[PDB]
């Protein structure tokens, strides 16, 4: 639905305007996350074909490890932009459009009047 | 303990007034009990009375303020409500442990008067329905969910059977 966003820059997968948010911390649960997801398919690897395990293809691992990493690290930054983008696009309709929006103002438990409802 | 809290009339007891020539295997057996048990077990609590006040330490009881109530408290604020339900729910307990401590007034008030009980235990005895009344004009047929928001739902219902009473000329 951001498709039709002015300004949205076709097949551009971190525009200018992405590099105004914080990166990540590049120590984050989910990069730790993903280079595990590198080691065990390292392993999977090495037992689907028949090889030891933990043991064999230490530059294979270490690949694995660095490349699920590396990719994550950009993907990660794109999905941070585009959950940016949406609190900015919701906040501008909310500022643009407040008579839908409108300043409730809510009440009391003094003043309302909820039902009681005996267990008995 | 605190005889304000825990009352406890004064033990007044008859003097012995005995009218044989022979002995009493109580008094004697006591005697002999107290320069056995009594008197060893007295050192050991002294002793460990002292070796407390070599070191002594103190504890304290925690007043908890108050709080904005939950009447107070708008429908959504999560913050308010949640100091509220708790400030309540400290209530409650206590209000629980009074009942206790009212029940316990009770029954001991039964055993000392024992036998003549229906005429002298009537004190207690009202200190205990009264109570129990504004326990369950209070908490009573709320359920597991108990809350501030049921509880005030409960009384505003009452309040307004009241009103609707006094109502009538
Ligand atoms: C942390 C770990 C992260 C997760 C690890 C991976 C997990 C593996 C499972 C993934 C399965 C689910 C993936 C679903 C998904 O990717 O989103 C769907 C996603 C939803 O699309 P959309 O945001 O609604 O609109 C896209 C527009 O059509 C097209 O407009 P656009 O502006 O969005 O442009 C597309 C954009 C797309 O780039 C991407 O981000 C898609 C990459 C996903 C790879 C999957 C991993 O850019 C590119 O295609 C890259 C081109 C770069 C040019 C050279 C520089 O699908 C696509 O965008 C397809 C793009 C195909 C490009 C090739």
């Amino acid at each position: 639905m951001m498709n039709g966003r002015p300004g949205h820059e076709p097949l551009k997968f971190l525009p200018d305007e992405a590099r105004s948010l914080p990166p990540p911390k590049l120590n984050d649960p989910r990069l730790v996350y993903m280079g595990l997801l590198g080691y065990c398919t390292g392993l999977m690897d090495n037992m689907l074909r028949m090889r030891p395990v933990m043991r064999a293809g230490l530059h294979r691992q270490l690949l694995f490890v660095t490349s699920f990493v590396f990719a994550g690290y950009f993907y990660l930054k794109r999905q941070n932009y585009l959950y940016a983008v949406k609190d900015h696009d919701m906040f501008g309709y909310i500022k643009l459009h407040p008579e839908d929006f409108p300043e409730k103002e809510k009440k009391t438990y003094a003043e309302i009047l909820e039902p009681f409802h005996p267990v008995r | 303990w605190d005889k304000d809290v825990y009352p406890e009339p004064p033990s007044r007891t008859p003097a012995p007034s005995p009218q044989t020539s022979l002995p009493n295997p109580i008094t004697y057996l006591t005697k002999a009990y107290d320069l056995v048990v009594d008197w060893p077990v007295t050192l050991v609590r002294e002793f460990i009375e002292r070796q407390h006040a070599k070191n002594r330490t103190y504890y304290y009881h925690r007043q908890y303020r108050r709080v904005p109530d939950i009447t107070e408290c708008k429908e959504g604020d999560v913050l308010c409500i949640y100091e509220a339900e708790m400030q309540w729910r400290r209530d409650f307990k206590v209000d629980q442990e009074i009942m206790n401590i009212i029940q316990e007034r009770l029954k001991a008030c039964q055993q000392r008067e024992g036998e003549n009980y229906q005429q002298n235990c009537a004190k207690e005895l009202e200190q205990f329905t009264k109570v129990t009344k504004a326990y369950q004009d209070r908490y009573l047929d709320l359920g597991a969910y108990y809350s501030a928001r049921k509880c005030l739902a409960k009384q505003k219902q009452r309040m307004l059977e009241e009103r609707k009473a006094a109502r009538q000329e």
